[PDB]
């Protein structure tokens, strides 16, 4: 039973490089929480010549503290080893994606079916702490074939080294590399390629090669192959204010499918040729808490209040409304996640000194007593339908 | 067995291989960051007669980039695309495929070319044979 469904629409348009990429950014992943978990399954709807195939993925439970990248722990209606076809990644700021293997199929078809099979659509269910089952429901704008094949080892001569790594993270590759060239601001064009382990991605400089090449700094646009992210690809060409030139790369996403010790090659022309070899940092990017506004609330007493309005888009006729809160830094996940409340609901059992309701308004008052002496901070998080998730985190401190 | 040298072509590269090269061998090919590759990009070795090998299709060419080129919608009856979407621009590339009753001729990949026509080969038919 899903509490919110988020919808996306995804539309391949270059070439396949082995993968589907598929970005989650709207589920809940709590701040201030090293003991906050989510329960992870996927489903993969496929069309096999015209019948319907579903392959389901269990995920197990998240551990966003202290892993990042996660293999499915089963799969139910898919071929051998189809759980290593899969991943699924925390990119930070609340975002995941999930990763396909595209060119291996992942569930059992006959001899004949073999190059029928695409894939309509993924639904992806996540239950948060409090028990709020999210879902999330992506759709392709045209159902996807997969072409399954082995991809040969390719390797590319008459190409210069660089002892510079290029460092993935989060899927997006950083890359400082130093280029030389006869001409100076003399047009510049650039084009990449990402090779390991039976993945092929291709970048190139949407709006064409750059004409004028100005002092400073030269931000272009890059379009690299398979579903793109919702962040921009793109890369700097500094010039020196012969002449020095500095291009720094930004594409996304790289999938770690492409393992370490895979290759970036870049092509550049003023054709010249540098190779930098790839590793995926297992360390997470950055804080993958969801954004949060912050608010220092101060009190005279034992009793503090705060007004949690209606979140970004939510319409005074929204179906569901759901708005929750915990105490930072919760020690126990059967006893510190019960204050949850919808539009029909009580301050349940176990939600101890809060109290919360709300009024004809839609906005939702919460007091909270047995304040004692110390500083303390409150976790508060507010959905409704088709609305976004917005997380407060109230700091009460006695009044001086 | 093994292949002589791959085919050449003009104003891109081709990727390493090993001398004598086996039968079994791929080898890609690229085109010069502004030219746009027409054609298949992959070439294998292969063996027919189990003494010499050679190369499985031609190589591909590079044309110099047309930003202003543009191709219809290409349309094969008794197929349907897999690959490709609209826009076509230069150098962009449909796949087909054939429906169960019929069988394909010809190859199934074609690429926008400066000259705003599918090539290098003709569209693949799908006949029922
Ligand atoms: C509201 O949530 C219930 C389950 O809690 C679900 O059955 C219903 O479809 C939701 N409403 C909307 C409009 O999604
Ligand atoms: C995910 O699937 C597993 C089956 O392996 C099931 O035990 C679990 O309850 C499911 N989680 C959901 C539906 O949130
Ligand atoms: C798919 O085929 C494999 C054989 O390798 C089998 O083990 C698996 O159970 C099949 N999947 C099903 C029956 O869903
Ligand atoms: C590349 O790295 C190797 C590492 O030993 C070094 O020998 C070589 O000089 C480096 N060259 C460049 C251009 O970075
Ligand atoms: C691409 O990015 C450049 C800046 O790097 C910007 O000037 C241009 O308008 C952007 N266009 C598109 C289509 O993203
Ligand atoms: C490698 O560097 C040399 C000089 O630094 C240059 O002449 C050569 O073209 C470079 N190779 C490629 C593939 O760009
Ligand atoms: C890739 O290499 C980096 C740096 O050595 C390492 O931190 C990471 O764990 C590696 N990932 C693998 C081997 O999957
Ligand atoms: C909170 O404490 C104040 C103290 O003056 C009291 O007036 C108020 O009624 C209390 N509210 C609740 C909901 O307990
Ligand atoms: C909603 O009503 C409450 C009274 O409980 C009031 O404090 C608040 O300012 C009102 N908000 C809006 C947006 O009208
Ligand atoms: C306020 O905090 C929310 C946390 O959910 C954040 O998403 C939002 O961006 C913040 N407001 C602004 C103007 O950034
Ligand atoms: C071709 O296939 C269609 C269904 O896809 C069927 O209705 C028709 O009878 C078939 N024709 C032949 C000659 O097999
Ligand atoms: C593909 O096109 C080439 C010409 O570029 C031709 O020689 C070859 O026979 C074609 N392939 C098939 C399967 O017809």
């Amino acid at each position: 039973v899903c509490q919110y469904t988020i919808q996306s629409l995804i539309h391949l348009t270059g070439e396949d490089p082995g993968f589907f990429n598929v970005e989650i950014p709207e589920f809940p992943f709590y701040p201030t929480c090293n003991v906050c978990t989510a329960d992870v399954n996927v489903t993969i709807n496929f069309d096999v010549g015209g019948k319907k195939h579903q392959l389901d993925l269990d995920f197990g439970q998240l551990t966003p503290h202290t892993k990042a990248v996660y293999q499915p722990r089963g799969a139910f209606g898919g071929s051998e080893n189809a759980t290593n076809l899969f991943l699924l990644e925390l990119l930070g700021a609340g975002e995941l994606a999930l990763t396909m293997r595209s060119k291996k199929l992942p569930i059992n078809v006959t001899t004949g079916e073999e190059q029928q099979v695409s894939l309509e659509s993924v639904d992806v269910y996540f239950q948060d702490v409090f028990g709020t089952m999210w879902c999330h429901h992506a759709e392709m704008q045209n159902p996807v074939y997969l072409i399954p094949e082995t991809v040969p080892y390719i390797k590319w001569d008459n190409c210069n080294s660089t002892n510079i790594t290029a460092v993935v993270r989060a899927q997006g590759l950083d890359v400082t590399l130093p280029l030389s060239l006869p001409t100076s601001a003399s047009n510049f064009s650039v084009k990449t390629e990402m090779l390991g382990n039976e993945i092929d991605i291709e970048c190139i400089m949407e709006d064409g090669e750059i004409s004028q090449v100005l002092p400073g700094d030269n931000k272009f646009n890059i379009t690299c192959s398979g579903y793109e992210s919702h962040v921009p690809s793109g890369g700097i060409l500094t010039s020196t204010s012969g002449y020095a030139y500095s291009l720094r790369l930004t594409p996304r996403p790289v999938s770690r499918f492409l393992g370490n010790n895979s290759i970036l090659y870049v092509f550049y022309s003023g054709d010249y040729c540098i190779q930098s070899n790839i590793v995926f940092s297992d360390e997470i990017p950055a804080s993958q808490d969801m954004p949060t506004n912050t608010t220092d609330i101060t009190y005279v007493g034992d009793n503090a209040t705060y007004s949690v309005p209606m979140v970004t888009s939510e319409d005074a006729n929204s179906p569901n409304v759901t708005v929750t809160a915990f105490w930072a830094w919760p020690n126990n996940t059967e006893t510190d996640f019960k204050c949850k409340w919808t539009l029909t609901s009580g301050t349940p059992s176990g939600c101890e000194n809060i109290s919360g309701a709300f009024a004809s308004n839609r906005t939702f008052d919460i007091t909270v007593s047995g304040l004692g002496t110390a500083p303390k901070t409150l976790i508060i998080t507010r959905t409704a339908t088709n609305a976004t998730t917005t997380t407060h985190k109230v700091i009460f401190s006695k009044a001086p | 067995i093994s292949c002589g040298s791959p085919p050449p072509i003009l104003n891109g590269r081709i990727s390493y291989y090993s001398t004598p090269i086996a039968v079994g061998t791929v080898i890609r090919y690229s085109c010069s960051g502004t030219f746009r590759l027409i054609g298949e990009k992959s070439l294998l070795c292969i063996t027919k007669d189990k003494v010499d090998g050679t190369w499985d299709k031609p190589a591909p060419k590079c044309e110099y980039f047309n930003k202003y080129s543009s191709c219809p919608e290409p349309i094969v009856p008794g197929g349907y695309k897999i690959r490709g979407s609209t826009p076509y621009r230069h150098g962009d590339s449909v796949t087909f495929a054939c429906k169960t009753n019929f069988s394909m001729n010809g190859n199934k990949s074609v690429w926008c070319q400066a000259n705003n026509m599918w090539g290098p080969t003709r569209l693949p038919t799908c006949v029922s044979v």
